This record gives C-alpha cells, structure tokens and sequence, in this order.
C-alpha cells in the first residue's frame, strides 16, 4: 500500500473557485488573465476524469458554505478531491470578492475526523494567490 | 487512527511571504505549468514528481518584465506543502 487507492467508481470533485471582480472596498485590481486559468484547469482536470465544477466571484462567505456543502456530501464512491483557488491573498489568506479568509478555516472542513468519506483519500488544494509582498530578484546562473 | 491533518496536499503557486505572478494574457505562471505538466506527466509520473516539474518550469521559464522598475526582471518559486502518506497517481 504504497500508492492511494484510485480505482474508485469515481475520481472525485474539482471545485475551483474563481475570483475575478473584488468588491471596490477592497482596493484590489482585478485579476485579468484569471479566466484563461479557470478554463485550462477545467479542461485538464475533465481529461484526468474529475467532475469539475466553476464558481466565480464568490464572496468571503460564499467560499465557506460552498466547503461546507461539498465537505458534507458523500465522496464514498470517490478516490479523492480537489479544490483550485484562484484570487488575491496573504499569507495564510485567501481573498474573497469582499475580504480576507483564512485558509484553515476552508481546510478544516476536510480534516479527516470532520469529513469521513475522504478519510484516507488525498485532498488536494491547489493555491494560485499572493501569500506577502516580498519580491524574489533571483539569481544568476 | 491517524492525524486528522493527514492526506492533505498544499500545491501553492508561490513561498511563504512571496507575491505570486500572473499575466494578464496567458493567466497565472504557476496555473500555466501546472496544467501544461499535468496535461504531459499525469499519465506516467507520480505527483509529487509532476509538481516538482512545474517548480523548475516556473522557476526557469519565467520572469517579470514591468515599466515599473520595482517589479521588474522578478522571479517566482512554487511551494510544494505536502502531508500525504502515500503516492498519488491519477490512473490506474
Ligand atoms: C494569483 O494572482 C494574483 O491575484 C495574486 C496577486 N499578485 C499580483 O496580482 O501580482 C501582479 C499584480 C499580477 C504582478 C496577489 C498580490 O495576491
């Protein structure tokens, strides 16, 4: 058992969740380029055979329901989930269309003790956000 | 038993306190190499494999061009956090 279990009836969700416009408040630019994105990763996560579902603008608090609906739905016949997030952010942060919210605050929901049907399945949360402002010059090679 | 943390996969785009690029144009360089690596490897390599190829085609094949000096000529590392307990590969 060195490899996680994947020939389930199903390979899972893939939430992605696609910040484009933010609340004027906020102070923050939109996200251009940000559609060609949400379009590639849902075109390469139907060919790896998960059911891929797009949510754009969604405020701090849209973001939590929906993790909390999909954490409680039944991935019993899935071999594992997904979750894309697509916006502006800070460390440990991810940007609503109206404010910050906390990236443990989204995983928790899937803590193995909080969502059963994925116990042992690998959840996966891939980031694309802003985690400080620090710069990196690089180096030469 | 086993830790309710485990199982858990953290793909960021960029390193802790770092800002994280993205072109107007062609979208995010980290989203860009992610579906461009699994679009290629996802059928042969592992993933922990896969994504340490999109941290070298991130961190090569990018780098800011800006008229703002301050943002300009800057390049940008993927942060692979992973807590998986065993190999993930999507086929079997
Ligand atoms: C994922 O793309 C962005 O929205 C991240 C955003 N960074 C960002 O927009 O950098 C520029 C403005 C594209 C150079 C951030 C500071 O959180």
């Amino acid at each position: 058992d060195n490899s996680y279990k994947m020939d389930y009836p199903e390979m899972g969700l893939c939430i992605i969740i696609n910040n484009k416009n933010f609340h004027k408040s906020t102070g923050m630019t939109s996200r251009s380029g940000t559609d060609v994105d949400a379009a590639n990763l849902r075109e390469t996560f139907r060919n790896l055979k998960y059911e891929v579902r797009n949510k754009n603008d969604l405020t701090r608090e849209e973001i939590v329901e929906l993790m909390r609906d999909v954490s409680k739905e039944d991935h019993s016949k899935r071999s594992s989930f997904v979750c894309v997030l697509l916006s502006h952010g800070e460390e440990g942060i991810i940007f609503g269309t109206n404010g910050p919210v906390d990236l443990k605050k989204i995983t928790n929901f899937f803590r193995g003790d909080r969502c059963r049907s994925l116990t042992g399945k690998p959840k996966l949360f891939i980031i694309q956000a802003c985690r400080g402002t620090e710069l990196d010059c690089g180096i030469e090679t | 038993k086993i830790p309710v943390e485990a199982d858990f996969l953290y793909a960021y785009s960029t390193a802790p306190g770092y800002y994280s690029w993205r072109n107007s144009k062609d979208g995010s360089w980290f989203i860009q190499s992610l579906c461009a690596m699994l679009k290629q490897y996802a059928d042969k390599l592992e993933f922990m494999h896969i994504l340490t190829r999109v941290n070298r085609k991130v961190a090569t094949e990018f780098e800011s061009f800006s008229f703002d000096a301050t943002f300009h000529a800057k390049k940008q590392i993927p942060c692979i956090v992973s807590m998986l307990t065993k190999e993930l590969y999507f086929y079997h």
